[PDB]
RNA sequence: AAAACAGUGAAAUUGUGUGUGGACCCGAAUGGAUCGGGCCCGUCUUGAAACACGGACCAAGGAGUGCACAUACACU
């Protein structure tokens, strides 16, 4: 089974994080991008060695496509969060998932 | 002519319709609501009990304010009726449809009741005089009826 | 003239249009890519997308501006002769001492891929020749044989950029 | 169809991906069916889509306009012009790198026939090509 | 008072079948739970979501016009 073998090989060499919600201030969302922490990631001088990244979103119950990709723009606050973008807007119904970090730099037009 | 409002084949189907009947329209739907999709002889067995008020019929859009009887938890709610006169018809109705099965060369069995329908007729006025010297309308609600059945191929 | 043209034409000049079609294009053309300067000849490096990811393999050569060349082991670890981008690449700095007579060519390994090669594997003359030179270099030395064969992971418990390679 | 402007070839799939898609429903139509879908300016004392508070819907006006050059072009990368006659696509002689045809609705069989036997020796494309003449 | 063609046959409204939702609109999406913003219009009024008035629903009809007399502007 394809799916049970692609997560382990994603396992054993990327980074993990979780995405946990859309830019916003107290009254308005932005949700072409997005805001993700990091495993063991936990002041803004460590986050800033992340930014330009690819990360990837796998999601194998879905019937139309099964991973999307995206980029880290920059950092976010003081604790070592980050800002990424993605092919697609992310659903609020995908908030609290599991994101993989790939270990290597992409280019703002490739996504 | 008349264009019945679905499409089955001529072979393996028996059909009948009829226009501007004087049974009223909202008990009607009722009855043929809980037929559909019955067995033929089933139906004509079920009808006969309800004239003898040892069965019911249920009511679920046409409903407000009926009473509650026990005969309805044979199809799980509490709200039951017997509406005499339009089950005569229907009745009527389908044993017509045994003889056209036999005499076309089906059998007497295996025949399935797969579309009904009944829609609204023009009205047909009347009056009533009320207090104060004012007249009200006092109308009759008649109906057009449809069925086809078919040969379960089993 | 007739008096469908004098109307409905007169809405533009569209001999202007090739000029503007220019300009989208040079706007939207993608920018560059770096080639990078950091891989010699026999570098080990482990592979980090595609159907081939977590193994440790050898660098042979750059190819084809961003594709780099690279073999596993056919013997050792069953990987043969591919292709690939070479940002998919992780070094580290173990370096072999081989040499290589011609260039190769060999299939490439996209990022997206729908199933696993589990059947099917034959060698190429290049394939033998070239492990048959790769294989001398690894006997002579310790555990290096037994390296080749565990996947690589990694730690879970630390930041990546703390850790050397 | 699948056929292009041979200038735009390389730019019509920006051009089109770029295209708006939004519509300026009338205030209320949803509300009751008596009001019809087609824009109307609202000119209420208290009314919130005039007066632009946050959360009511946006109106029609000129920023929305598309740049000059885009403007009016087919999915094609061509401009349409109407005709009805032989003698019709004879003006357009000197104007095919642009411009395409379009033959009206009321032309019957027999007709079509003969524009479009002269569209294939002038080398006009014709975008209703298969029209009513299919059978 | 109503009532033309034994033409065409819209909308309100009803039944049956198939799909999508639990008042609905705008912005953004998922294989899938939804997220953010929005009080009912018209009108008099310092001030309306109002415990101010009119509005059950659909079609069709429905309100700055003509002449005379001086006048300022544009055009011949
Ligand atoms: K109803
Ligand atoms: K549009
Ligand atoms: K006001
Ligand atoms: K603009
Ligand atoms: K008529
Ligand atoms: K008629
Ligand atoms: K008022
Ligand atoms: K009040
Ligand atoms: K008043
Ligand atoms: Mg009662
Ligand atoms: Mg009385
Ligand atoms: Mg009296
Ligand atoms: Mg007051
Ligand atoms: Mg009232
Ligand atoms: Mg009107």
């Amino acid at each position: 089974m394809e799916v049970i073998k692609k997560i382990e090989l994603k396992e054993r060499v990327c980074a993990k994080g979780t995405l946990y919600s859309h830019k916003r201030s107290k009254k308005n969302i932005y949700p072409r991008y997005s805001l993700i922490t990091i495993e063991n990631v936990k002041t803004r001088e460590a986050a800033m060695k992340y930014v330009g990244n690819a990360v990837e979103l796998f999601k194998p119950e879905s019937t139309k496509e099964e991973s999307i990709h995206g980029i880290i723009k920059a950092v976010h606050g003081r604790s070592g969060a980050v800002r990424a973008k993605f092919s697609r807007n992310i659903s609020p119904v995908e908030m609290g998932s599991k994101v993989y970090i790939k270990l290597y730099k992409m280019n703002e037009d490739e996504i | 002519a008349h264009k019945y409002s679905c499409d089955i084949s001529e072979a393996t189907s028996v059909r009948s319709q009829y226009n501007n009947i004087k049974i009223k329209f909202k008990n009607t739907r009722e009855v043929c609501n809980i037929i559909k999709t019955m067995e033929l002889n089933k139906a004509i067995a079920y009808l006969n009990d309800v004239l003898r008020f040892k069965k019911c019929i249920p009511v679920f859009r046409f409903a407000k304010k009926c009473g509650r009887t026990p005969q309805a938890k044979e199809f799980g709610t509490d709200k039951g009726k017997w509406p005499v006169k339009s089950v005569a018809f229907v009745k009527k109705m389908l044993e017509d449809l045994l003889v056209e099965a036999e005499k076309k060369g089906l059998g007497t069995s295996e025949l399935v009741i797969k579309h009904i329908q009944v829609n609204q007729a023009p009205k047909i006025y009347g009056r009533k005089h009320g207090a104060f010297g004012r007249i009200k309308p006092y109308n009759k609600s008649p109906s057009h009826i449809e069925v086809i059945a078919v040969k379960r191929e089993h | 003239q007739r008096l469908n043209i004098s109307n409905i034409k007169n809405y533009y000049t569209a001999d202007d249009i090739p000029a503007f079609a220019e300009k989208l294009l040079e706007l939207h053309k993608p920018a560059p890519i770096e080639l990078r300067t950091d891989l010699v000849q026999g570098n080990v490096v482990v592979v980090l997308e595609g159907e081939y990811a977590s193994y440790r393999v050898v660098y042979l050569s750059r190819t084809e501006d961003n594709k780099a060349l690279c073999m596993g082991l056919p013997s050792i670890n069953g990987i043969g002769l591919f292709e690939i981008d070479e940002r998919f690449l992780l070094r580290t700095s173990i370096v072999l001492d081989i040499r290589l007579d011609k260039k190769y060519r060999a299939k490439e390994s996209k990022r997206s891929f729908k199933k696993f090669n589990t059947k099917e594997k034959v060698l190429t003359k290049e394939e033998n020749d070239i492990e048959e030179l790769l294989l001398k270099e690894i006997e002579n030395e310790k555990f290096m044989k037994k390296y080749f064969e565990t996947p690589y992971e990694i730690n879970n418990t630390v930041d990546f950029y703390e850790i050397n390679h | 169809m699948d056929i292009v402007n041979p200038s735009l070839s390389k730019v019509i799939d920006i051009i089109n991906k770029g295209k708006s898609k939004k519509q300026f429903k009338r205030f209320q139509s949803w509300r009751v069916k008596r009001v019809s879908e087609s824009w109307r300016k609202p000119r209420g004392i208290d009314n919130r889509m005039r007066r632009k508070f946050g959360g009511a819907p946006d109106m029609p006006g000129i920023g929305y306009k598309k740049p000059n050059a885009i403007r009016f072009l087919l999915p094609n990368g061509y401009r349409k012009i109407m005709v009805a006659c032989v003698k019709d696509l004879e003006a357009l002689i000197s104007l095919n790198s642009f411009y395409c045809a379009e033959i009206r609705h009321a032309v019957g069989s027999k007709k079509r026939i003969e524009i479009l036997e002269r569209a294939e020796e002038l080398g006009i494309l014709v975008i209703n090509k298969e029209g009513k003449l299919v059978k």
